[PDB]
């Protein structure tokens, strides 16, 4: 004798911020759901972030170019933040390309068809000289979770190009969760709550679609220790 | 004696790890123990973890 939840409005406050709802939870598996879905959320959602740079006029990350301001660790350091939604591929080379005087921002990348820069105005770079022009590509990953550079040195490849900068890739989109259980009285049921996840993130996973990587993970993990073969 | 010199200079980035000190201004000092992740700090009513 028990009941399920079902998902209902997904409402979206901000571009970044979304309270996801769950109205029909039997009492007591208001906390249980709500934890189990922040630990999987915060621990398992699976990103894009910026694995390598190449900018060219630049051997290491401490030398520094003529006509710009920012230092290139600095650069690095910008670039890690940046939030992309690739689609199809796995690994993307974007090319940035900009001369003038100006701030370089996020916008100024050439546009390819399956990469969607969520936030166009973020900010790279600043430019300080009529002909100083900065030329890069930058490729960008899928995973999850937390990799640094020094780890990833495993699967080094032959990277004789010394041009190669790396990036510690922090590959997980989501930010912040919260969960409020609350008594949802319907006019014909005893002792029933909703659950309020509320969830904010670098505006790269839906709401919708987060939930339900989360579920299914937790499910096959359930499926797998259900069964007890000794 | 020495016909010539070669100086080079390493750039190594050190991120902290367990067992570097850390302190506050008031004398509180201490090892750091041990690197948890996110989702076990405790976190607050709006869910900000410490």
């Amino acid at each position: 004798e028990f009941l399920k939840p079902r998902l209902v409005d997904i409402e979206q406050v901000s571009s970044t911020h979304a309270k996801v709802t769950l109205e029909p939870l039997e009492r007591g598996f208001g906390h249980t759901l709500g934890n189990a879905l922040r630990r999987i959320l915060l621990s398992s959602m699976p990103g894009c972030a910026v694995t390598e740079v190449e900018i060219d006029g630049v051997l290491h990350e401490y030398s520094t170019k003529e006509g710009v301001q920012e230092d290139i660790l600095e650069i690095l350091l910008n670039l890690k933040g940046l939030a992309v939604r690739v689609q199809g591929k796995d690994e993307v080379i974007l090319t940035l390309n900009k001369s003038g005087i100006g701030p370089v921002t996020a916008a100024d990348i050439t546009h390819d068809g399956d990469v969607e820069i969520v936030k166009p105005q973020h900010v790279i770079c600043h430019l300080t000289d009529e002909n100083a022009s900065i030329s890069m590509r930058i490729k960008v990953q899928r995973g999850r979770g937390y990799v640094p550079a020094s780890t990833r040195i495993h699967s080094e490849e032959d990277e004789r190009p010394i041009g190669r900068l790396l990036v510690d890739a922090c590959y997980s989109p989501v930010e912040r969760i919260a969960y409020n259980v609350e008594a949802a009285r319907v006019e014909q049921r005893t002792d029933l709550d909703k659950l309020v996840i509320e969830m904010e993130t670098n505006g790269t996973i839906d709401p919708e679609e987060a939930i339900r990587r989360a579920a299914t993970i937790l499910a096959e993990q359930l499926e797998a220790f259900v069964d007890l073969r000794d | 004696g020495v016909l010539k010199i070669v100086k080079v200079y390493l750039a190594v980035k050190r991120r902290i790890q367990p067992g570097d000190k850390m302190a506050g201004r008031h004398g509180n000092k201490g090892v750091i123990s041990k690197i948890n992740p996110i989702e076990d700090m405790p976190y607050d009513e709006n869910g900000t973890p410490v």
